[PDB]
């Protein structure tokens, strides 16, 4: 009879399990965790890399030298 | 409870001296090859070169006084539009490459021996009447070079 | 402390009123008196808020399951086409939504599609909107299926699962997640709530009629044969503060609203440390 | 009403009177296209509308659990299985007349005991 | 509420609390009484400052 | 029995509505006739006749002209009553 | 018994309060009150899930009131002073002939009622006949104006790509997608004006979002990281000038 | 012969081809083909059901049948043109479009 319909008192056994797992502030914690594990990385990667280019006067040495420097942001760590 | 079945062997040749591409026409332009007799398909190099302005102690300049130079941008030969001229007086179409992820529809072709051979679609081009197209302005040309690369 | 970690602020049509859509998501009694009245919402016990998932596994799934892309739509050719949206982005159309909707629902109830993802099918409007979106308030409900060899439409959860849980209750292997992946229970946000039909009590609102106590309150019926879901427990519509009110069903509406404000100022042991 | 477009342009058609043969035409204001009119009716206003009442009646109408059922015998197949709703024309005035959709023949019958319909 | 069928103009659907306080309210009765109850708290709250300024 | 535009403005009136706000086809028609004077030719179906109709014609380019005439007709033509005075209830 | 969910800043416990906002990327139709030229508006608060977050709200306005002649449909585009008649927008998008435009708005060829309601718009956009002339008309109406023919047509391109319907895509070749959407919006605008649908409930909880501790920190960290990013750049200039390592 | 001329032979003898969307995982297995380059069988069963099944050697795996979802190529006209290692030619007109569904 393990496939018998559930009574009204049985709904509490489910509610017990909901709280055993989630607790009373699952919203507060689940939000923060999502931000630390994922959101944080994506914020570091949207604009991320920034470049500065130094293009010369093309007169003669020491001119005629065009350069571009990069600065990149990879994985994010959190102690 | 009865089915008629036809089964065909499929080969995917690593050997191949050809690249298979798609030539697509819009239903509104009503293209009918029957009227075709001779056709010329050639690349469009009108926009071979393109010069784009590029930004070049003292304090950094305000935006209104930033200094610039120029850079020559080379269009990938494979990133040039196709130009289709049908029947000498007649129809003319411009084919623009479809922008897409690195995935490609396979073309299944029947061989004389009866089996199918499948090949990856190299490029997909949308062709439309040249009258819908206008001489590319510097702005559009620059915008195009970027899309492609 | 508890009720402070479930508090909601609304800055700046008729916001202060208790909306029907607030059912099971926000406490009908726990709100301040004066200036902030009805602009400071308090979450019901079983309410959770969508963390925000990725839309691509669903967009990739859709196209593969009969979804014609908008880029190739021809309105008069397929004129009855159900328009499909994923986060207010119209992705294309589908010819047999009936079967697609069932596939997507089975995908969620299995776990393949995340349970916090909201998917609604407005038949009359010919629309299927999907939300992977962050910030949506949801509540868990029991699933009811016409699906029962023996008889009528019956709640998936059976007395066997109940003992299977109380076995784990005595251990302190069958969690809440276990009910969720076994597709016995589901998460329903307010937009999705629009398309469902809920029973309050399971047992009292399931088998039809084939003396009566006068002291008990006057109750309605299980006339519906359409029931898609059942209420875990109606008392769960209440927030932390209102949940200490004894017999709140026997008090005048605001007297309850008052207690869920005073108990916050009642002395006692706040923490053992 | 139900209006046409220009074949060639696909652009809409504007009515022109052929003063000589006293007849109505439809001209294209983008090309030189002209076609004679199908009906003499060019414009219909319609203030007291009835179009909206039985909207969104997809054959899947039965799959909405939110819809209520009744044991009313169908005028066609005589089936006591049907879903019902009120005039979907979201106006203030609107009567509380009910539209029943058969869970077999799909025929739309009403509860209107003042008037007789076909929609 | 989602516990009702569409186009339900019945007393039970549109907020008629059939029961006494002594008997107790059904969840539906409870929530509707709560909506109606909230309305009064809103005017009590607002009226308070509107009424004050009129006096001034 | 007991010159004009080939374009016709035909409007159907509601018998039920024509009664609650007591009105005759004659009196309705008279207002239109007296509004547009001798620059609009009006005819009307009798109060007895099944459908309630008013046929109107003017006295190159006429399509837009009539669409203005129908707007004037619906929005500006006052049949009975005083302006600003709507919903009048009788009370004992 | 302590349940967590707070921070510890300088020794006092702090709780982020969930903030309630209206969900974005959502089509909503509202009747604009008795004294107004515009009778109904279709609004979409378009914003990105992440990345800059362009809070550009597109309004699709039904000019003229219930009983006014020439009821036109114009739409206020981000960075454009005037409201452009829907038709010109579709033309600037690439959907050039009427009826091809109408197909994107009205989905039933039978529905004469909605279609008659589109005739004024077609008349309004009759002046502009190709994609180019449509972009110029959009480009003319600034901005500021930004005088020069090549400049204004090049500017219209950018607005439609970057500021018009930024969800969906901000990419290039997606005119088809943004056209069908605009058409879905006009469909909803007219559906409400034809009294077939109800005005959107601004108070439906399903249309509201709650910004919790996660997104709140994300909002702050964005503006705080772009604050750091552009302070490093200010340094890379200072240190490339004097080669100061 | 004359450069620029699109050899319209393929379209003149009206050769038809199929355009099929293939899951990336399946085309990756095809890549491991050897011998004569065979990868499997295309089956068309009528009473119409079209499907593709990998052969025993290529799959190295339990047998599966990839169903095809037939689609219309109506809204437009598609043709195939090839460019050899330099001649251009319209080898065929897409007579059928289909999607090979993962399975
Ligand atoms: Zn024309
Ligand atoms: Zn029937």
């Amino acid at each position: 009879d393990e496939s018998a319909p559930i009574t009204a008192e049985d709904s509490w056994a489910v509610i017990s399990a909901f709280f055993r797992e989630k607790g009373l502030v699952s919203q507060q914690l689940d939000s923060f965790n999502q931000f630390v594990d994922y959101t944080l990385q994506d914020i570091i990667c949207e604009d991320s890399t920034l470049i500065l280019e130094q293009l010369a006067q093309h007169t003669t040495e020491s001119d005629n030298i065009s350069r571009k420097y990069e600065i990149s942001f990879g994985k994010i760590y959190v102690t | 409870n009865e089915f008629p079945l036809r089964a065909i062997p499929k080969e995917d040749l690593e050997n191949m001296r050809t690249h298979l591409l798609k030539f697509q026409s819009k239903k509104k332009i009503n293209p009918v090859t029957d009227f075709h007799l001779p056709v010329r398909l050639h690349r469009k190099d009108t926009r071979n070169l393109q010069f784009q302005l590029t930004r070049a102690g003292n304090l950094r300049r305000k935006t209104r006084q930033l200094k610039v130079l120029d850079e020559n941008a080379k269009k990938l030969r494979f990133e040039e539009f196709y130009p289709w001229v049908m029947e000498d007086g007649y129809n003319t179409w411009v084919g623009s490459y479809e922008a897409g992820n690195s995935d490609s529809y396979v073309l299944l072709s029947v061989e004389d021996d009866g089996s199918f051979t499948m090949i990856p679609a190299d490029k997909v081009y949308k062709f439309t009447a040249r009258n819908k197209y206008a001489t590319l302005t510097i702005d559009e040309a620059e915008k195009r070079m970027d899309k492609k690369s | 402390t508890l009720s402070h970690l479930r508090r909601t602020n609304t800055p700046i049509a008729k916001p202060r009123q208790l909306h029907n859509t607030h059912w099971g998501l926000v406490c009908p009694a726990e709100t301040p008196e004066g200036q902030a009245c009805g602009l400071v919402k308090n979450l019901s016990l079983m309410s959770c808020i969508s963390v925000g998932t990725d839309p691509m596994p669903i967009i990739t799934f859709l196209s593969e399951w009969g979804m014609e892309p908008l880029e190739d739509y021809v309105p008069h050719q397929s004129p009855d086409a159900t328009r499909v949206f994923v986060n207010g982005v119209w992705h294309g159309v589908h010819r047999n939504p009936a079967r697609l909707m069932e596939t997507l629902r089975t995908l969620r109830r299995k776990g393949d599609i995340n349970p916090e993802v909201s998917m609604i099918r407005d038949i009359r409007e010919k629309e299927l909107k999907i939300f992977t979106d962050a910030g949506r308030v949801y509540r868990p409900l029991f699933i009811v299926e016409d699906d029962e060899s023996l008889g009528h439409k019956e709640l998936k959860v059976r007395k066997g699962h109940i003992a299977k849980l109380m076995a784990t209750e005595y251990q302190d292997e069958y969690t809440w997640s276990s009910l969720l992946n076994e597709g016995l229970v589901e998460y329903i946000d307010a937009e999705e709530e629009e398309s469902i039909l809920i029973a309050m009590q399971p047992e009292d609102l399931e088998p039809a009629e084939a003396d009566v106590d006068p002291a008990k309150r006057i109750r309605v019926s299980h006339h519906a044969t359409t029931f898609t879901h059942c209420e875990i427990h109606p008392s769960m519509i209440l927030g932390v503060a209102a949940s200490i009110i004894p017999f709140p069903d026997h008090n005048q509406s605001p007297r309850n609203t008052y207690q869920s404000a005073m108990g916050k100022q009642a002395m006692g042991v706040f923490l053992t440390n | 009403t139900t209006f046409r477009f220009c074949r060639d342009c696909n652009n809409m058609l504007y009515p022109r009177e052929d003063k000589e043969n006293n007849r109505l035409l439809f001209e294209c204001r983008t090309c030189s296209y002209v076609e004679e009119a199908g009906s003499p009716l060019v414009y219909r206003h319609e203030l007291i509308t009835n179009i909206g009442e039985t909207a969104g009646v997809v054959q899947d109408i039965g799959s909405d659990p939110t819809l209520p059922r009744s044991d009313r015998e169908c005028p066609k197949c005589h089936s006591r299985e049907n879903v019902f709703f009120q005039s979907q024309q979201r106006r203030k005035d609107t009567s509380m007349v009910l539209f029943f959709v058969c869970l077999s023949c799909s025929h739309i019958f009403t509860s209107d005991q003042k008037n007789k319909r076909t929609q | 509420l989602p516990h009702f069928s569409k186009d339900d103009y019945s007393p039970e659907s549109k907020g008629f609390v059939e029961n006494s306080y002594l008997r107790g309210l059904t969840p539906q009765e409870f929530f509707f009484h709560a909506m109606g109850g909230r309305e009064g708290l809103i005017d009590t709250a607002v009226k308070t400052a509107e009424t004050g300024y009129i006096q001034r | 029995s007991l010159q004009q535009s080939p374009w016709l403005l035909r409007l159907e009136l509601d018998r039920a509505a024509m009664n609650d706000k007591d009105l005759t086809m004659g009196q309705v028609g008279e207002r239109i006739k007296q509004t547009f004077k001798n620059d609009l030719f009006v005819i009307w179906s009798e109060d007895n006749d099944e459908k309630l109709i008013i046929r109107c014609r003017v006295v190159a380019e006429e399509d837009h002209m009539l669409k203005k005439i129908e707007n004037t007709m619906l929005e500006n033509i006052t049949l009975r009553g005083v302006e600003n005075i709507e919903r009048v209830v009788m009370m004992k | 018994f302590d349940m967590g969910g707070y921070f510890i800043i300088n020794g006092s416990e702090k709780v982020l309060i969930a903030q309630e906002r209206s969900a974005g990327n959502i089509v909503q139709v509202f009747k604009k009150a008795a004294p107004s030229p515009i009778s109904h508006v279709a609004e979409i608060r378009s914003a990105l899930e992440k990345g800059s977050r362009f809070i550009s709200t597109l309004q699709v306005k039904l000019y003229g009131r219930e009983g006014s002649s020439a009821r036109t449909i114009k739409a206020t585009l981000p960075y454009i002073k005037q409201d452009i008649p829907i038709v010109i927008i579709f033309r600037a998008l690439g959907i050039i002939p009427d009826g091809e435009i109408l197909e994107h708005i009205c989905y039933d060829v039978n529905d004469w009622q909605m279609l008659e309601m589109l005739k004024p718009c077609v008349e309004d956009g009759f002046v502009i006949q190709d994609r180019e002339t449509a972009l110029d008309f959009i480009g003319r109406r600034g901005t500021a104006l930004g005088i020069k023919k090549e400049k204004r047509i090049q500017y219209a391109k950018d607005i439609l790509q970057k500021e018009f319907l930024p969800h969906i895509t901000q990419l290039e070749g997606f005119e088809s997608r943004k056209a069908f959407f605009l058409g879905y919006m006009i469909n909803r605008l007219l559906l409400c004006a034809l009294d077939r649908k109800d005005q959107d409930d601004r108070d439906h909880f399903g249309k509201k979002r709650l910004d919790l501790a996660g997104p709140l920190l994300a909002q702050l960290f964005k503006t705080l990281f772009k604050k750091l990013t552009k302070d490093i750049f200010r340094y890379m200039q200072r240190t490339v000038e004097e080669a100061h390592d | 012969e004359e450069s620029l001329d699109l050899d319209l032979e393929r379209s003149n003898r009206q050769v038809w081809l199929v355009r099929l969307p293939m899951f990336l995982a399946e085309k990756w297995r095809d890549r491991n083909n050897l011998h004569g380059q065979e990868l499997g069988k295309i089956r068309i069963n009528k009473d119409s059901k079209i499907t593709l099944l990998l052969n025993e050697n290529d799959n190295d795996s339990i047998p599966h049948e990839y169903d095809l979802e037939l689609t219309k190529k109506v809204v437009e006209n598609e043709y195939v043109f090839t460019e050899q290692n330099k001649k251009t030619a319209i080898v065929g007109t897409v007579c059928h479009e289909c999607q090979v569904m993962p399975s």
